[PDB]
């Protein structure tokens, strides 16, 4: 005698937002914002260097940590809290410009300088830099006075980059924690080390003074870095205080870097990263952090977003 | 939702209809029944997995570390990183619940639409043979055996052939 | 609108109609009479106040100065500053916009389809009693004094007393 | 005989925009857009410091502007435009950068560094800085010379923060307007003052030579800062044109600055801030000031967009 | 659409239907003909040209050079503004491919509601002289000449003419 | 006995998107994205300045390439890719900075410094910098010792602004490419130039040192700027390796700079600008260039957004 029509409906419904009210319940709704966590760096897929004890910007001057990756190769880069770019005290000038550089290089591959130093000592070292009791770092090379305050014969040193791409130098300047250790090392008089190209042009003077006792050291090194074009010349004019290179670095191909502190997996896939592990996931958005790095999810304040994939519910 | 149908006229859902999201529920002679429409089911769910498609996106831009999380950047620099990454996420924190709202209201809407399509229909199959009873059902004039009331459902019922019956108990 | 209602088949609305958003104008014996129906204006003006809610909204994210206003910043950092914080207004001003005129388009569409829920539903009422004005009105084939048509508006009218003598004057 | 369904209307609807129409006329719209300002900072609920003829870098170095201040606790703090960080002539490198932290420091506790100075002048002042007739800034010494001309003895000074939050330090380079007056207060040959920590690492040297006479004075004082870690210690070491601080700074808590040229009120309660006031609404949107702070509507170009709380008005 | 029209009831369109938007098509004593109505064509129009209006939007926000094509800014400063540039085109990508997925389901909606209107129109029209075919057509119980087509058509159909006659017809 | 309703269709309709579903058919759909260029810089309008061989910063101090435009007035710079704000070897500091500052400057007014030389060489001179032969920046001096090694009288200038908009003021730092022939051009012992005012306070030393052969040359020269407010007054104070200053910079108007490798046009006009032309769009987007310029359709990824303009299309 009579036929109806309707539409299903559940006991238990979902809770989700429109327009025009709040709360109200419908049939089935799925998360849009993605809270789930993976522990550990999903590497799989991609050639993963973790460079544990050794920071970023060592693997350019080589202290002791760092002799297992100066010239490494990566897709993916991975930065420790534990790392440290120094074994003798010292900081880098535009240290953060020069850490996104190298994020991204793909690795290094390092190409001799050759330089030749007639008339003074070329073996420095110290008890900072450890490998077989005192050394330094493997790149670079302590030019010292021939003996104690001996006059540092006023040099010039020269390297033209040839390949294709160019060429990351690296020199350092070393402040002595005092002037008595200062003319020690290099004679006494002023020291001035000026560094020219094409693109650069600038200069740099020790400053002898004590300082605390960082790593068993009162004295600091600057290090400085440039990029020197194809085709161009570095020119280093020095007569002390200068921490020569011997070896250039050059940029592989492309990577990309992240700061984590959880364990690396070659088991799982992944592309969004952060410093608690990776996120894997279909949806749209996250509220994991906000710092992710990779192709991600859009950071979102919101706990929680959700999406009807159902109707009104209404029960019975 | 802007149908008048789910929290309308349909005074409220089937909890035992769970062959589909639409259906039929008849009373007649030998009892009473109940079937889902399997088209229109299938047309609300293919709109739903077409939001679903389409909002499960995945972008090609990569981003990296302008950051430091081990050794802090120099305070300015840092300072506008963080306000540009802070008005950032503002407005995909914005984007986001507007854009979930948004569909949230034509997810109902849409649903609510595609039931009063439905009712609409077998409206015009019965013609002249039925009327409304406020409620979401047709009180039909003739008499309506499980064969008649499956007919209608798979939208193959005449209703000529009851119209002079159907018209004559006026 | 979206619904035909509003600025379609009622031709207008009424100024007189103070009391409510909708409502009923009938014609009978006694004269002529007006008034609101109650649940229908609360339904819209709920969906309105829920567009006000959820509108009036305060972010907890706290923005500090990275501008000076005194001593201006170096040219180069206070150009990326200001390139940055233009691109995002650019971006808030395009969302306030578009925000306001979906809403807008939902509003008038929302109370547009109200009017027509209610208008199908005194339509359900009548049943066969009745038949359309094509102005918003239902012409009654039978006699309706007052107190029939508040039975009608407050939704208690039976049709089957009318039935017989509604149809007879075909 | 007849029934009929009818919507109210008004003579004098207001115009709104759709995605399909512009001024479409509806029964009752509100404002999205906020506009109306209140010529005062509304500071109830919060301990506000306004600082006036004090310079919020003067805070730490204490001009006599300052002497007010050398110790505020605020949670709102008031830069004005009559503010100077100075007495005697001279900037802060990286000035805003310690403005910015300084904003919100919650305010400053400071603590004695206890240098103790021997066969040297430490009392230098200036008419610049005035109290009762010549001085200098109340957190600095300025150490001279025992007499006109009289060596510098190289001297070296130490202090170890441990607190358990970080320690602000402050010092500044005097640089004579000659020669001549320089060798005067400080003896002759050439001046260093090198600074040194853990993070920190950098050297100055002072530079004399005319310049315009700002405040009747043609030296300046170049200010420098660095933040000392616990358990870190700074080291100065210098012969001259080195003005040594006497106390370090410490933050208390958190704060919010903002730059205002209206009167304060304890009165009514804010949380949005401009130079002109305070905006207290709660539509979410602006239109006063684009670099409002606090907590705020969004910054939006247009002066008005209208959201229809009413149905589409079709007058009889 | 959200109005069951197009894609509905309405089997398909006509491709015949080069005059306007919408039209009527009819078949009578002199044989069939198709003309179309200015009225609701122009109603759709005018609506889309509302759209057009206001999505060829012109800012008078002018931004200027903050990189350097020539001579390449320091690395950290670049990488910032880079970085800022990239977050801001995934916003107005984003914007873009959501702007015109919305106005376009708004777009075939509306025109979809305004066939719906149209139908509903004639319906009120015809009143009691002819009933729903379920394809979009009405069959009328009268006879209707290309002159009262024509009244249908431009509105004049006046139907107490016929309700006598076509009522016989029952 | 029949009358239908019905609505148009086509045969071949255009496929578009929806929040429903993918590549449904439509009537007629218009691009909303734009890609269509123009490979001119559409210039009427504007009074256009095509840099060509001269580089922006040239402007100021003047090399052989930019006597063309000393002074110039533009609403519309360009820059080209072989331009050169140098003859001399050398770099601005800050130079992207200033670049910005010059771009939508309007132009330049220079007006004389007037210092006066007595007891030194004025007429210094290179064969970098042709004109008839050897020459110099048209706008600065290259002071030299009166003979070889003679001593450079340390001298003093100062110059004050009286104009209600602020000055540019620019000099230079000769580095010479040995200490032989530094000697030779400003006397021995130690070199020193210190710029003070108002805002500015710094100083500057020279580094003599061998470098590359850059344009027949290995000594550089670091190009300084500063703005000097409206009553202020400059002071240099110096004994050598100084490029003094004739003239000062003022900023005429408004304008906006761009670069670009496409010829100039007075006949289209345009409003947004790029490196391959002009967009000239009404089309809310563009996928052209992300860093175009001026008032333009904003950047999105897409290579096309297609807006339905017709309805659903249902074919026969
Ligand atoms: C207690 C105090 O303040 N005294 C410091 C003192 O720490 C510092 O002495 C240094 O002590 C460390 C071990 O703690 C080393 O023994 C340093 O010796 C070396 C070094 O290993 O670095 C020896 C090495 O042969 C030297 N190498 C060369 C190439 O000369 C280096 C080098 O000369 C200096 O490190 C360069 O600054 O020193 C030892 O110096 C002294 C340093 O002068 O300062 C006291 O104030
Ligand atoms: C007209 C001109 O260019 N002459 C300047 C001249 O302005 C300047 O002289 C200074 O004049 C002011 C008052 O206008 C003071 O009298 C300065 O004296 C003091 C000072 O108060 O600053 C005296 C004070 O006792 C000194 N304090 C110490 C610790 O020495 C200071 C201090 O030596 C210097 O200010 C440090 O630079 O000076 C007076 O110098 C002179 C300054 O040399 O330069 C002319 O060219
Ligand atoms: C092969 C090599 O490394 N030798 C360099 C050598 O290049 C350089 O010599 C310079 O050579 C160029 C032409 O190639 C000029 O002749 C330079 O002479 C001038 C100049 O024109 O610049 C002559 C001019 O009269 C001088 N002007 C003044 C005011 O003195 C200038 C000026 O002194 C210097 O350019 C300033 O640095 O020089 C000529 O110098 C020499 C430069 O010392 O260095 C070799 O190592
Ligand atoms: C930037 O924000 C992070 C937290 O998001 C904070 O740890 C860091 O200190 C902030 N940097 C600066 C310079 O304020
Ligand atoms: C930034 O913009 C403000 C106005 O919004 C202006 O006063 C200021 O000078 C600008 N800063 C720079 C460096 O252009
Ligand atoms: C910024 O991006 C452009 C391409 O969009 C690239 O050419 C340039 O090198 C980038 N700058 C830096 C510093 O990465």
């Amino acid at each position: 005698d009579k036929i109806c029509l309707g539409h299903h409906a559940v006991s238990n419904g979902t809770k989700v937002n429109t327009l025009t009210e709040r709360g109200v319940e419908v049939v089935n709704a799925t998360e849009t914002v993605e809270r789930t966590n993976i522990p550990r760096i999903c590497s799989k897929g991609k050639r993963t260097v973790d460079l544990g004890q050794c920071g970023l910007l060592g693997t350019i001057t080589g202290p002791p940590q760092c002799d297992q990756f100066l010239e490494f190769s990566a897709d993916l880069i991975i930065e420790r809290r534990e790392g440290s770019d120094v074994c003798y005290p010292g900081k880098f000038v535009n240290e953060e410009a020069l850490r996104q550089i190298l994020r991204e290089s793909g690795g290094i591959d390092k190409e001799a300088m050759g330089f030749t130093y007639s008339g003074i000592r070329t073996n420095g070292a110290t008890s900072s830099c450890r490998r077989s009791g005192s050394s330094f770092y493997a790149e670079m090379k302590w030019l010292l006075s021939n003996t104690d305050n001996a006059a540092f014969p006023q040099m010039t040193k020269s390297y033209k980059n040839t390949r294709k791409n160019p060429a990351l130098i690296v020199w350092g300047i070393h402040h002595s924690g005092s002037t008595a250790e200062q003319t020690k090392l290099y004679g006494s008089g002023n020291k001035l080390v000026t560094v020219g190209s094409s693109n650069y042009q600038q200069s740099f003077v020790p400053s002898p003074g004590a300082r605390t006792q960082v790593n068993g050291q009162s004295g600091r090194i600057d290090f400085h870095w440039l990029m020197l074009n194809p085709n161009d010349t570095v020119t280093f004019s020095f007569n002390g205080a200068f921490i020569a290179p011997d070896r250039a670095s050059f940029l592989r191909g492309k990577s990309m870097g992240i700061q984590s502190g959880v364990q690396v997996d070659a088991d799982c896939e992944g592309d969004c990263y952060y410093s608690g592990g990776t996120i894997i996931s279909n949806l749209p958005f996250q509220n994991i952090d906000s710092r992710a790095v990779g192709k991600c999810p859009r950071y979102v304040k919101q706990r929680s977003l959700l999406l009807a994939t159902g109707m009104k519910n209404v029960p019975e | 939702g802007l149908f008048g149908a789910i929290a309308g006229f349909i005074e409220n859902g089937w909890e035992g209809l769970i062959d589909g999201w639409y259906g039929f529920r008849h009373q007649n002679a030998q009892g009473e029944g109940t079937a889902a429409d399997y088209k229109s089911t299938q047309s609300a769910i293919d709109q739903i997995t077409g939001k679903l498609n389409r909002l499960i996106e995945k972008t090609n831009q990569q981003f990296e570390l302008i950051d430091n999380e081990f050794t802090e950047v120099e305070k300015q620099i840092g300072n506008v990183i963080n306000w540009t990454r802070d008005s950032i996420t503002e407005v995909w924190s914005y984007n986001a619940e507007l854009l979930v709202a948004m569909e949230n209201q034509h997810t109902i809407d849409l649903a609510d639409s595609e039931m009063d399509k439905l009712y609409e229909r077998v409206k015009r199959q019965l013609r002249e043979n039925a009327e409304e009873d406020g409620t979401g059902c047709f009180e039909i004039f003739h008499k309506c055996d499980d064969d008649c009331m499956a007919s209608i459902r798979n939208n193959t019922y005449d209703h000529s052939k009851y119209r002079e019956e159907a018209m004559q108990n006026r």
